[PDB]
């Protein structure tokens, strides 16, 4: 009935919604609330769809490989498995996370979640990380990375779409359907029912975990989750900074070491990101463009934008509040796609996998480039708007 | 916290892959090469009849005393079996006299062949010139 | 707070990589070569025994005097002794009528060979046409 | 509405059924 | 009594045969008879004659 | 910015071609 903006502070009544569009904050535009849509019955039956989709989108050949004589079938479990074998089993826990553990935690959360209505158990932290896995679960990256390295190797070699691509295709837009209609506030407030307040407070906090306003209780806690409720958040801009820094220092290894070893003919040719680029400008460089984009045009303007947001934060800078907030969102939305370079790699080191005519490796640089991704996109996530709103 | 879960199972699953590899690595392996013309640090197969087993993990030298030494981890259901009479060699892509030989080897890779005999135990070998008879 | 530690973490591994790059591009040689026919400024391995150790990084000409300035990054191992009876020689695919030697060269492109002895110190060499016997 | 979930789960019915047909039997050589 | 082999890229001096094996690595080639039933053959050294 | 960032990288191409760039002779 009234709520108060997690990005402004805007103290605002909130009318009846119904299932045609949603609600925004009066002042500074953002997403809110939703409602009505899709039913916790459907998403289980979506999970449990998923669950039957899931092996058969995984195992089998995504494409079938004919090169210098000899057919191969590769999929996502021979590349992450290849990853691991190789000695970057760090960086294979973090590709298979992002591809193929995120949904199964996602099917796991909705089971765990229908199950506790069965039964009676707690179920307050399965909803945080229920609405905090959107931005991990990522298919629709992991198709376009397919994509890409299809469109690298057909030149290389014979493609021929396999069996497994239907269905993964199916499981990808499965996944976006259930992800775009899965409402979390609406499951908040059926699960654990709450009450609004007299639409005029001004004392009332907007918890960050659930997207619940109203006063703390005596302990200081969210009356709806089992999570401390303050003004902000504890140590914002120390996070921000942190992972910042973090992601400014693992960047440079990222571009220095090399990050594909390619053993043509006995000799290796050890290239990292700039000589790759360089390359495929000079051969494909429709597909280049986009590689250069998602690979390193993504995260140094997510680091330049972050640097200075921090930098406006320090200086107290009331000019451009109205653009800072607008790049935010847009680093926000634009950050999840900096990981498709270690899916193109992961599905290029599967398929060309001769024993010595043509053997691609993944070097020692993308473990660096995909904890500086992870650690900017963490810096995005933890860095607060209010904090920006408060600097006037 | 209720916010340390979903990176406790991504720790969870990335220490389950590193013990999945810790696992399948097996038992370091050294052998006094006198020249390692092809050996791969990366990538080199050990293979018995043909079938890979150990791979080659190292590659240093004995502080230049015309010696290297090639750390190799070798499985265990080699490991059971691997006793003090046993060989090593270097298989490279030479030509010999009435038919050319090692063409597996030129396809694959410089190698080395391994034959084990009726020893008791050593972990240190010195690897042999040329590849012996075994019958 | 606990998430500052981060940073160190990175950072400490970046200063760890920064020593590993200084350890293997450990110090820079000059070669004077006859004719570097065919010497990649980028990658051109540098073998002791067919052990890669060197690197080449530079590639000049001494003012056009028939002689090629190479500079080439070896690394610490070596270079602790690296002497001044130090041999380099170039190995190339040659496939003339009188030798056809030079199989490894031809898989592997063109490479340094080296071989030390018992000088005292040098870092500005001058190749030798062939390969010298060692025994 | 549920056809949709319907479609996959006669999706995922006919695939595992296509998987069970042909799957070929194991032989030991030495 | 079906009989397999090893199809390698053998080029010794008396036999240069195999190049669909050297374009296509080791194989392994069969052929069957008029037998009852086995599930555990022993592989021979060559590739007999099969008419 | 985007626009600004690829200016960047054009000038950096431009600043790379110009540096070797030597001069153009003509062989029959
Ligand atoms: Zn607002
Ligand atoms: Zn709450």
């Amino acid at each position: 009935d009234y709520q108060r903006c997690p990005q402004c502070d805007m103290l605002f009544s909130l009318p009846e919604i119904n299932s045609h569009q949603s609600a925004y904050c009066p002042r500074c535009q953002a997403k809110i609330r939703d409602g009505r849509d899709w039913s916790l019955t459907r998403l289980a039956a979506m999970a449990f769809t998923m669950l039957l989709l899931m092996p058969f989108a995984w195992g089998e050949p995504l494409l079938h490989i004919w090169l210098l004589g000899i057919r191969i079938d590769a999929n996502v479990m021979q590349g992450i498995w290849q990853m691991t074998k190789q000695g970057d089993a760090i960086t294979g826990s973090m590709v298979f996370f992002c591809v193929i553990g995120a949904p199964l935690i996602l099917v796991t959360s909705i089971a765990y979640l229908w199950f506790g209505n069965r039964l009676g158990m707690n179920l307050r932290p399965v909803l945080l990380m229920l609405e905090r896995l959107k931005e991990w679960v990522m298919l629709d990256i992991y198709l376009v990375g397919i994509g890409v390295a299809s469109i690298k190797v057909q030149d290389y070699a014979h493609i021929q779409a396999g069996v497994g691509l239907f269905s993964f295709v199916a499981l990808v837009i499965l996944t976006t359907v259930t992800l775009s209609h899965l409402n979390v506030e609406e499951l908040w407030e059926r699960f654990y029912p709450q009450r609004p307040a007299t639409r005029r407070d001004e004392k009332l906090r907007v918890c960050l975990g659930c997207h619940f306003t109203g006063y703390p209780d005596q302990r200081g806690r969210c009356p709806r989750c089992h999570i401390p409720l303050r003004l902000r958040r504890r140590h914002s801009l120390q996070k921000c900074w942190a992972a910042l820094l973090a992601s400014i220092v693992l960047l440079l290894p990222a571009n220095l070491l090399p990050i594909s070893i390619i053993y043509l003919n006995g000799g290796r040719q050890e290239d990292t990101i700039l000589s790759g680029i360089m390359s495929l400008a000079s051969s494909n460089i429709a597909v280049a463009g986009i590689v250069f984009i998602a690979s390193i045009l993504v995260p140094f303007t997510k680091v330049i934008v972050m640097f200075t947001l921090l930098l406006s934060i320090h200086f107290k800078c009331q000019q451009g509040l109205r653009t800072r907030i607008l790049l935010l969102r847009m680093v926000t939305w634009i950050g999840r796609w900096s990981m498709l370079d270690l899916f193109v790699i992961s599905l290029t080191m599967s398929l060309i996998n001769r024993d010595q005519i043509l053997a691609f490796t993944m070097g020692p640089a993308a473990f660096y480039f995909g904890a500086a991704v992870i650690l900017t996109i963490l810096a995005v996530e933890w860095l607060d708007s209010r904090l920006l709103w408060d600097a006037h | 916290s209720p916010f340390w879960l979903l990176p406790f199972i991504a720790l969870m699953i990335a220490s389950w892959l590193i013990w999945d590899s810790y696992q399948d690595r097996g038992n370091t392996v050294t052998i006094d090469f006198m020249s390692a013309d092809g050996i791969v640090p990366g990538r080199t197969p050990v293979r018995y009849q043909g079938v890979e087993v150990g791979t080659v993990q190292d590659i240093s030298l004995s502080d230049d005393l015309r010696k290297i030494e090639v750390k190799v981890s070798i499985k265990s259901d080699m490991k059971d079996a691997l006793r003090e009479e046993t060989q090593f060699w270097l298989v490279t892509p030479k030509a010999s006299l009435a038919g050319v030989s090692g063409l597996d080897a030129l396809v694959g890779g410089n190698y080395i062949g391994m034959m084990p005999g009726k020893g008791k135990e050593q972990d240190h070998f010195v690897a042999l010139d040329t590849q012996p008879k075994y019958r």
